[PDB]
């Protein structure tokens, strides 16, 4: 069905995601908290292994549960690239204009909050 | 990485002088730099320079010390006046990674504050 | 932010593990590094981070805790490990070191 | 219907404009105004956004008044697209010559003018 | 109809160059002319301008008008990414080897005045 | 059959791994284990091999057996890709804030036990 | 027809030959005779100025003429390629090792002369 | 028949090659035998021409000898990528870890024996 | 960024001597640098390009001379049999792109005079 | 190139415009530079390319023309902003400076 | 590029003396130095590669030490308990990655005896 | 690894080509170079990996040879190239030099 289109799509942004993280130069003399960069880590990390997941999901194809899975996947993929962004974009703005990466924050926010509230609500209905 | 430095031994209350230390084996651009003292074995931190470049300065001396940072000729300085008999210790010039943790220290200097001879 | 230290002389037989402690005052989290000082020189960086071992470093030293009480402990404690140790406070400015407490010896009388 | 390939024309420029702001060197030198990082920073952040919330909403499916904010989307990941390619030359060029950056800018107002009234054609055309 | 493999093509040249701007390293003791970067900047967003227009005018779909005014786009998309080309080439190696800037744009410029020639004669049959 | 999605899937995460791995600074004061370098060597090229491995396979076409090798292949790739972040994160990350490589290493772990634990099952089930 | 994938075929391969060129580390120390260098901008600008031609010219459709040097641009697209692999590992390694581009140089000799062969049989026989 | 897939596939992987060769970074106090930069300019080179002439051929469609050569270009090719990778790799690490290189030449020693074996066979049965 | 200079005060007809400048702020190795002149007028003086070129006002293109260490950060000109007419005051400097110049030294006399 | 000025001492009120113009010789485009000198200290660069002001610069000085004739102008003068202002040809070696001309001001006799 | 090289002339048997030589024109980091002597037959004398490794010839492994000053950008040599057949000139050359050298020196006379 | 020169002066003419050789001792490959001294100055950079001439080197020298022998042969030699020639492998330290022959010339008695 639609897996191979979330598949392809999903490997993508999981492998876009991934050479940002190796295009990041940062310093000893850094002024971003150490929690920002395991955050970082932890969540680069969390989406590669959903799209990952989501990959070895649609490479499988009671059918309901896997379909819902697959789709949740997909979302889950989403919301970790969009928080993946935010990460990105403050620590690379962080080190001139901490009001930069305030905004850029403030301005992803309200996007984060409908897919949340989204997720809540496929994750409710979801046995 | 190697950090040595060599300021003076004895000298009057009230005096002053200007301890430099060489470091050589990494880039002295992009590394935050200390000083940290040790009194004859409380081991107690005394001032930092952020290679902006701003400062800090510990609790006590934030009067009579004052660092500088030459990045091309790659030596850390920190001049000190108005020593009192209670200044007396080795001072190291240490280097920071990211963490406000040292690692590589230096060798020491003895700075004696005294009046005799 | 100021650190305690409970006894100043470990007395400790070799190859047996001892734990010096260190109380932190405030909630200082993980940003705790400990020091190793041979006496007479310039001590050097055991522990970064209240659990990560640095670099050159023997695997004898294990340090652990958070928040406000750490403890670093030596299982296997050699001989020539007869040195000071200081635990610091990574946190915020001033950056203070406790007391130190040196690592003795028990032998014959 | 042309929502799959609007999503696909704006994940294409988002993705451009990721891969431009993440590789663009900075110095704390730089003698633009902290108002153009910030800029910079909300305009690449909001045409993610913006795409992802497209591409989500198109492939998730009053409903008129939903495809015709899917065109929206479309048309405002456009002028994000123009107004980010303004603030980038304008980052990169203003430390060198402050005149390309005007030239520039002065150049691509009527364009966006042209854009801007037809988006408020259709705003107050919207419903 | 052939919209959409424009505005495809289109967008992915224009990003194309735009990249290409990003990954521009000068200095301030340059050879190049300013007007050298003013062209530069000028170029560069009206590439981009005109390759957003074409991309809009495919979403918008007296019809021969609009298709005229299409291919007229497409053709000056083309027309700006090879002189963006030509003054990129120029930029790139102006610092070491003026007759090697000198060399790309007589290289340059029979296909210009091919196009050129034909921009005209589509020009002067629109409308 | 699904050996072609599979196969493009494999090539697609190999070219991120490569792209990634010819991209990374590094620096002879570096503190990570050597057999962090060597496992990081290690991972990418067999990736790599095993993504051409795949397609080779695939395209020059006991029988089932080849196919439930194919289906091996493609899961060990994920899982290598998988891998290959973990230490690419780590290899960028240990001089800054070990912290950061370690709870990036200790939050993958989960998901690697997934993974490790269907593949151990299909190996158990190998014919 | 052919035109299309052959024009496909020319696009990509110019589009490898700029993001090559665009990111070349130069030095005014460097050794190579400024021959090279104005070879090397002749080349690339002339290879993505044949790609353009062709693109245009097979969109934009003594007729059998215009099909032979459809042909002519995609032979002449392949030998520029190659053309620019050789200046480009020349002017890359020839303050390193002259001997590594000499025999680079002298082992793509061979297959240099057999295209241009080819072409040269093509051109005996163009009309 | 499957020739522009082959085409398509050994252009990407060639250009991919040839910017991989576009970044790297050496100097002049380097530890890499002169031979190891002499394969690699011979190697890339090599892959480099071999896809061209693929590319070529392709472009030409008594026959079967055609098809054969079609494919063992296509083979030559993946052999010469292959190798390619190995001397990249090699190149990239020996500067700091001569273990990791040797460690990726013996993890690409028995996919390459394959392939050899695999030419040898098809090139006995090739005429 | 930062620019003292510090040559010398008062000296004799046909004389010679070089004045320095310490530049601490900024890159020196990416920047062209000048030294200018001051009836009150500005006037310009030379211009060092730090490949090295250099370039000389319309009257002076045959005393005066720059030099760029820019391992060491500083601009020194030379300056040979100084005529009465040469007393002002020279302020280092450093060019941006538009041959103008933003970031001034602060100042040096060198009055050239025959009297005590 | 050469560049006149008009007036020397612009016998000006507190804030009111003033217009200091530079008249110069040749055809020199849009590279002119203006600098202001307080006096007793090194010239501070004003406006660059003729048009565009610099980075740390109050708002009031505005500059135009092109080709041969230029002009700055202040509304709303200060007090403090009594100095001296020159302009510079950026166009072609040598960079020559206008004669330069003061900022006056009339007040009681 | 410029290397100019100036050490001492004349010294007495097992005495001691260190060359300097000083380049401008390139990246000294990234450039393995070489001292090579000639009393005209040239031999070489030892290398230092700008970790930082030594070689030495075959005879003064024992009496001979290189040093190279990066941010300095110099390059040393101190030789010890010289013999009188040391007396040579003593050029300091570059090598790029063909142990071959091309931008060597202009020459440093040391004449080791115990006359005067 | 240790370098021979057949003869110390070739004896040549003007304009007529003169052929130095180099017979090495081990099998050095390719990684020879030949340098130019002119009397009384610093030896400058001929060839480099016996094949490759230099930047700034007028193309009548060319050099030959692999493995154990190598040869400088110079067409068309100039009288101003009246020097001597070196030649040192580049293959193993340490870096040694043949015992170098002169370039003379033969003219009348
Ligand atoms: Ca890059």
């Amino acid at each position: 069905a639609k897996l191979k289109a979330s598949s392809k799509t999903s490997a993508l942004l999981s492998g876009f995601a991934m050479v940002a993280m190796v295009e990041v130069q940062l310093d000893h003399d850094t002024n971003v908290p150490p929690g920002m960069l395991i955050a970082f880590a932890i969540c680069t990390t969390l989406l590669v292994a959903v799209a990952m997941l989501a990959l070895m999901i649609s490479t499988c194809i009671l059918h309901w549960y896997i379909e819902t899975a697959w789709a949740f996947s997909t979302l889950l993929g989403l919301i970790l690239f969009l928080l993946e962004i935010a990460i990105l974009c403050w620590v690379k703005f962080y080190d001139l204009s901490p009001p930069a990466a305030w905004s850029a924050t403030v301005v992803l926010i309200p996007v984060m909050i409908i897919f949340m509230a989204f997720a809540i609500h496929f994750y409710r209905s979801l046995v | 990485v190697q950090l040595v430095e060599s300021g003076g031994g004895l000298v009057q209350p009230k005096g002053s002088l200007k301890l430099s230390c060489a470091a050589s084996g990494f880039t002295f651009n992009t590394y935050a730099m200390h000083w940290v003292r040790q009194a004859p074995k409380g081991l107690e931190w005394v001032a930092r320079i952020r290679t902006n470049y701003a400062t800090y300065y510990a609790d006590s001396v934030k009067d009579r010390f004052t660092i500088s940072r030459d990045d091309s000729q790659s030596m850390l300085y920190l001049q000190m006046n108005n020593l009192k008999t209670e200044d007396t210790a080795m001072y190291y010039c240490v280097r920071q990674k990211y963490g406000n943790y040292f690692d590589y220290w230096g060798q020491g200097t003895t700075l004696t504050v005294s009046s005799a001879k | 932010v100021v650190m305690t230290q409970s006894q100043k002389f470990m007395s400790t037989s070799v190859g047996d593990r001892v734990s010096v402690t260190c109380k932190a005052s405030q909630n200082v989290g993980i940003n705790v590094a400990w020091y190793q000082q041979k006496p007479g020189q310039s001590p050097k960086a055991l522990i970064n981070s209240a659990s990560y071992r640095n670099s050159g470093v023997p695997d004898r030293f294990t340090g652990g805790g958070s928040g406000t009480d750490f403890t670093l402990t030596i299982n296997n404690v050699q001989s020539e490990d007869l040195a000071e140790y200081f635990c610091q406070q990574c946190n915020s400015y001033p950056l203070t070191f406790g007391a130190g407490t040196k690592l003795e010896l028990r032998r014959a009388d």
